């Protein structure tokens, strides 16, 4: 009483209801480094303009 | 000749305080950028000196052909 398989039949994926529980760090990947902080804050304007040499703006 | 033409010296006096207040302002702005200039080369941890790496959204992440990978 055993059916053959049509086609594409055996190429479906297929769900598996298992006890073993699922490797939480499979990679044994340590930590990450921390990012650097972001930008913050509203624009204000540059004070006393420039600043490069003797220029005023 | 004062009442014409001279510039009073307390307007002078006032005019060249608010100059150098606006100078030494100047001069201490700059220093701090140097010294935040130099430290931010030195140890890359601002937004500055910001050298491009890899971005990671390129990774695939779907299982290959291969389980070892």
């Amino acid at each position: 009483g055993w059916v053959r398989p049509d086609l594409g039949e055996l190429s479906k994926v297929t769900k598996v209801k298992t006890d073993r529980p699922l490797p939480e760090n499979p990679y044994h990947s340590r930590a990450r480094p921390e990012p650097n902080p972001e930008v913050e804050g509203d624009l204000k304007p540059a004070r006393h303009g420039s600043r490069l040499f003797f220029w005023t703006m | 000749i004062a009442r014409t033409f001279f510039d009073a010296p307390e307007k002078n006096y006032e005019r060249t305080m608010a100059i150098l207040q606006i100078e030494s302002e100047k001069a201490e702005l700059r220093l701090k950028e140097l010294e935040v200039r130099r430290l931010m080369r030195a140890k890359g941890d601002g937004p500055w000196f910001q050298y491009p790496t890899i971005d990671k959204a390129l990774i695939d992440h779907s299982p290959k052909a291969t389980p070892d990978n």
